[PDB]
């Protein structure tokens, strides 16, 4: 007698002056935005039933209603903007800060769910319940001695909802709400379930995506080893996520990068760099583009671990867009490091590859190369070695192309083009 | 500036919201 309710059913008992006849029909309500397919969230928005919901919320006497109102408002959450919105316009927000206190662990969990969709919206609202002061009462959640000794869905759902007070960047949250919560952070990163880990990434992941000094207040936490050893996992929910935050951590200061390289971070790229997922193969190319980015010690530990050839092997076959970052981590390699280290990396076989590329409908990533090519030819040039270059690029179709790419439109690139075939090939 | 911070970000982004089923 709660299952598939009409909408005006629905309405009919909230509407009584009854509790239990209010307690069924929220029970239905709950039902029909949990379906499958399709829930009725609109309908029950304009038939307005938030308030209702909102207000049972606060109804300390009834649990049960407490938690199926908690449900219903937690899928009507989950929908658009314009319908989380509306759950927030309710008043839902503190209603729900109060139900984390809650007796009942199933009921709390539903309010961290509910907080979770809401913060989950974006800036505005993830900041508004912050202000409404939901950090402290979610954390006291988790002040155990053993994460272990809670259920399993109850912590996944707290770190879940944590990471999404973690996200967004326009603007980033506040800086004293991430100084709360990183501590709990940390801890949670070294639970062993694959997806309080996984969430745990993602967090930090959202965290290192911004400013240095943003990346400060994590890698100054000490996480960095453990987000290697996570980024050798064998689950790719844990490696996706751990290699993002990795590689934002690498586009800081050269002393952050540092602490990736020393967290021996790069013995796990060899594996990254031609991993079978697509992604995770454009993301590590793109995490060497700004190792290759560093100091020329850091591009001899890019050399040390063999990590070259890889570069050679991505920039050689691979999906276009992470050919694309092998094109950048060579043009930065080859930008900042020492003469005998181009000269390896054209011992490595990277001319051929990187000619080929040329074909490629693409003004940026010509552009890329074609810059390459220029310190490459920079680097012979200080050996008198310039010629024997030449032939290089000349034997393999090379100049076949520059000369091509010297009819190009792009000002930036015949430009680029024009040059190379006069200063070292005509 | 050598360095280049993130684009798209597309390991995409894990579910922003999740509904109860």
């Amino acid at each position: 007698g709660t299952v598939n309710w009409s909408v005006e059913d629905i309405v009919k008992g909230i509407n009584s002056n009854n509790l239990e006849s209010q307690l069924q029909a929220t029970q239905a309500a709950r039902k029909l935005l949990s379906r499958e397919k399709q829930p009725p969230i609109d309908n029950i928005i304009r038939a307005g039933l938030i308030p209702k919901f909102v207000s049972f919320l606060g109804k300390t006497d009834c649990s049960p209603i407490q938690f199926e109102s908690a449900w219903a408002l937690t899928n009507i959450a989950s929908g658009t903007s314009e319908q989380t919105k509306a759950v927030v316009d309710g008043g839902a927000i503190p209603a729900f800060i109060s139900l984390l206190a809650s007796p009942h662990a199933h009921i709390s969990e539903q309010a961290v769910w509910a907080l979770g969709n809401i913060a989950g919206d974006g800036s505005a609202f993830r900041d508004l319940v912050i202000k409404h002061g939901a950090i402290d009462p979610l954390l006291a959640l988790l002040a155990v001695p053993d994460l272990s000794t809670l259920a399993c869905g109850y912590l996944r759902n707290l770190t879940w909802t944590l990471s999404n007070l973690c996200r967004n960047k326009n603007p980033a949250p506040p800086l004293d709400a991430v100084e709360q919560i990183l501590p709990t952070l940390v801890r949670l990163l070294h639970h062993n379930d694959p997806e309080v880990l996984a969430d745990s990434c993602w967090a930090i992941s959202y965290l290192t995506d911004g400013p240095n000094e943003r990346i400060e207040m994590v890698v100054k936490k000490g996480v960095v080893p453990q987000l290697v050893k996570l980024l050798g996992a064998t689950e790719l929910p844990i490696v996706t996520p751990a290699l993002r935050a990795i590689g934002n951590i690498v586009t800081g200061t050269d002393e952050q990068t540092q602490k990736v390289i020393d967290a021996g971070a790069l013995a796990v790229f060899p594996s990254l760099l031609t991993n079978p997922k697509t992604n995770i193969q454009k993301e590590a190319t793109w995490t060497m583009s700004n190792i290759t980015a560093g100091r020329q010690d850091q591009i001899q530990q890019v050399v040390n671990h063999g990590l070259v050839p890889f570069l050679v092997g991505v920039l050689s076959k691979a999906d276009f867009k992470t050919q694309k970052e092998a094109a950048w981590a060579i043009t930065n390699y080859t930008s900042g490091g020492t003469v005998e280290q181009i000269v390896y990396l054209v011992h490595c076989g990277i001319i051929e590859p990187l000619m080929n590329l040329l074909s490629a409908k693409d003004t940026k990533i010509i552009q890329v190369i074609l810059d390459a090519i220029s310190n490459i030819f920079q680097a012979a040039e200080k050996l008198g070695e310039t010629e024997k270059l030449s032939i290089m690029i000349e034997e393999c179709g090379g100049l076949d192309k520059i000369e091509a790419l010297q009819r190009h439109e792009n000002e930036s690139v015949y430009k680029a083009s024009l040059n190379l075939i006069e200063k070292y090939f005509s | 500036r050598k360095k280049r911070k993130t684009e798209e970000e597309s390991p995409l982004k894990d579910k922003a919201k999740k509904s109860k089923g």
